[PDB]
């Protein structure tokens, strides 16, 4: 009900106060939307095969799908280059760069060949999104 | 009345001659709350109040309207009660849990110093000539409910305790809030069944308004837009359905005071045959499923005439009172019969 | 679809629309963009390849009788508080107009039995206490209710 | 290129780490010296 909307506004204000920002930004709203949604929560998510977390896996999938869908209105190497450009604010060492390269290559291959969300079209194949992912 | 400025009087008169005064008055109540025309209409109509009468000094006819508000949670009933608390010149707010029978009424006490029997007035006594608000009336203990009927019906309390017999005036407008049992109103049951109150208590009430919660995407859009706009407007740093501009709060308060203290309508142009036929139909359709309903409608028409500052009642007041009363009555019936009731009474609802 | 025959059949069906864009004038992006919505439309059917007035009331009453326990019948129809007689009472309650027990309604009942919309349970020789069951999907009854201006959800005990 | 910027940042980080190899207690006492009066 409207009470939850007021709680959402309060959560956005709390996120804004946390970052010492004089104005509220939509990033706070996106952050609070998950926490409002989750409800029942497990102790810990299981690892995904070197192991990576389920939340991080979903985050990477969402980012890559959003970028591909935005570009619709690409190439494997070009998309990897974009991702490395975007994640530049976090990597601080060469070892982290090679680890990120390993992770992104594995994730792209896994999405292509197991989850079928990405479709290969014929060394730098074109990648397209399965038209039934929202 | 003496404190009223002649500028206030001239502004009130200029507002009275407006043909759309009723629309702006109804739209001026609860700007922060969206929709729900019927509830604010009924509360305003009760606030203006009728004319109490004492025919022959044998029986006294009350000029007060009792409103009961049952609604699904999430409809801001407490917000309406708080706004009424603020607006009223004389207002007392009580909660269901914290209101005892001794607290609400006058009680006899021995003075701690001089030790004679003394009377301390209750909330209702201090609500005389004002308005009394009851929150969570469904929480009332039945024993506490027993003392309520006397003040509801006669607007006076007779205290016979410790050898002291006294009578005190209880002319107050009572607004009670309640929640349905189980937290949700069932449309497949009668209004009496959904509320844990006895039939006489409901009978003492004059206007009944039930509010439900429906999942309508367009209504959700309207609610969200209005709420976010209100949130933006009322930030301390930054510090309609009828399409009419709401009146200022002070002007509305002054208008209410002047209308309460000047107008005394006369019912010299009422057609008794139409109301007699309507009441016969009401009996026919109620036995298929009283006089005080007619009295409530009469004082309702008197209040509506007082809204327009008219010394005599025009039949349009009667038509609007009939319309709102019929809307209130059909809302208290089961779903299987309200369609037939609307079809039968489509003449007056149109 | 891992069936070779079915996938090959789908390819044979959809190939002409695959080859239309090049005829109209090796552009992979152009072909995929021109062809994508048709693929989504095709996937909607992978393996797939107006009653009379009183009949609608009979059908909705039969659905209500089948899916509503008898204990709540008066709670939904009695003004103040499965066998054929229950169906007759419910039908009389629902319809606002007085319907005469003409033999044509019995003919409608028998025809609905024939059309495999209502299944007879009891013995064929026992035509004084017959038992029936409704085999109509919920979406179908909701759709037919909309064309009649009737809200069946308000009377379904299970949903409430 | 990104690699050049990252290596420059790593060199700066290593230089600052060599700078902070000095005992942390030296600045902790200095912090307390303002609080003493
Ligand atoms: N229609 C509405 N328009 C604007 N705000 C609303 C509306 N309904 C609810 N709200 C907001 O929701 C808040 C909480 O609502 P409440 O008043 O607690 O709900 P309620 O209907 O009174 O039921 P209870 O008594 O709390 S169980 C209010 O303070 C309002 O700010
Ligand atoms: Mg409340």
């Amino acid at each position: 009900t409207v009470r939850q909307l007021e709680s959402m506004i309060r959560l956005s204000e709390a996120m804004a106060r946390m970052h010492c920002c004089d104005e509220v930004q939509p990033k706070h709203v996106k952050e609070a939307f998950r926490l409002l949604n989750k409800s029942i929560i497990r102790v810990e998510t299981p690892d995904v095969n070197l192991r990576l977390g389920f939340s991080e896996y979903c985050r990477i999938s969402n980012l890559i799908v959003l970028h591909l869908r935005k570009v619709e209105e690409l190439k494997r190497s070009e998309l990897v280059n974009w991702y490395l450009k975007e994640i530049e604010s976090e990597i601080d060492s060469e070892e982290e760069l090679i680890n990120k390269k390993r992770i992104i290559e594995k994730v792209i291959h896994r999405l292509t060949h197991y989850d079928h969300v990405l479709i290969e079209l014929t060394e730098d194949p074109y990648l397209v999104v399965n038209p039934n992912y929202l | 009345v003496g404190e009223l400025t002649d500028e206030d009087v001239k502004m009130i008169t200029s507002l009275s001659k407006d043909q759309q005064i009723g629309e702006k008055i109804f739209a001026s109540i609860a700007p922060s709350i969206y929709g729900h025309e019927d509830i604010k209409r009924g509360l305003a109509l009760a606030l203006f109040g009728g004319e109490p009468k004492n025919p022959g000094g044998k029986h006294k006819v009350r000029g007060d309207i009792n409103v009961l508000l049952c609604g699904d949670p999430g409809t801001a009933k407490s917000q309406f009660l708080k706004y009424i608390e603020k607006v009223s010149s004389r207002a007392i707010f009580t909660t269901g849990q914290g209101a005892s029978a001794v607290g609400l009424t006058a009680y006899v006490q021995r003075h701690p110093v001089s030790r004679e029997w003394t009377l301390e007035a209750g909330a209702l006594v201090l609500a005389d000539r004002g308005v009394c608000l009851i929150d969570e009336f469904d929480k009332m203990n039945d024993q506490d409910r027993t003392s309520i009927h006397e003040a509801m019906e006669q607007q006076s309390i007779s205290i016979s305790k410790a050898g002291i017999v006294t009578s005190l005036q209880a002319r107050c407008t009572v607004i009670a809030a309640a929640n349905p049992i189980g937290g949700r109103y069932d449309p497949s049951l009668t209004f009496s069944e959904n509320v844990d109150l006895t039939e006489p208590i409901i009978s003492r009430f004059d206007i009944l308004c039930v509010v439900r919660d429906t999942v309508d995407p367009v209504q959700d859009e309207m609610l969200a837009r209005f709420v976010v706009g209100s949130h933006v407007r009322h930030h301390p740093s930054n510090k309609n359905t009828y399409g009419v501009e709401p009146l200022p709060q002070e002007v509305l308060k002054k208008y209410i005071i002047y209308a309460k203290e000047r107008v005394h309508p006369k019912l010299n142009q009422m057609d008794q045959d139409k109301v007699a036929k309507m009441y016969s139909d009401l009996r026919k359709e109620s036995m298929a499923t009283t006089v005080r309903h007619i009295e409530s409608m009469i004082r309702m028409a008197e209040a509506h005439a007082r809204i327009h500052l008219r010394d005599y009642v025009i039949e349009d007041d009667v038509n609007m009172a009939i319309r709102v009363m019929l809307e209130s009555f059909i809302d208290t019936q089961k779903f299987s019969v309200m369609r037939s009731m609307r079809k039968t009474f489509a003449r007056y609802l149109s | 679809c891992r069936d070779l025959k079915e996938l090959r059949h789908l390819a044979v069906l959809n190939f002409p629309k695959y080859c239309e864009p090049v005829v109209k004038g090796r552009d992979t992006r152009k072909l995929w963009r021109n062809i994508e919505p048709h693929l989504k439309k095709a996937m909607q059917t992978v393996y797939l390849r107006e009653l009379p007035y009183y009949s609608k009331f009979i059908l909705i009453a039969a659905y209500l009788a089948s899916y509503n326990p008898a204990r709540t019948d008066k709670r939904f129809f009695l003004k103040h508080h499965f066998p054929l007689d229950r169906l007759l009472a419910i039908l009389y309650s629902i319809v606002d107009s007085r319907v005469a027990p003409t033999a044509n309604i019995f003919s409608q009942i028998t025809s609905l039995v024939t059309l495999q919309l209502l299944t007879l349970v009891g013995h064929d020789d026992q035509l004084d206490g017959p038992k029936y069951k409704c085999t109509v999907s919920l979406d179908f009854i909701r759709a037919i209710a909309r064309t009649v201006n009737f809200d069946i959800i308000k009377y379904l005990y299970d949903f409430l | 290129s990104q690699d050049l910027l990252e290596r420059i940042r790593a060199k700066e980080a290593q230089k600052q780490l060599a700078q902070m190899t000095r005992c942390p207690e030296q600045e902790q006492r200095l912090q307390r010296l303002e609080r003493l009066p």
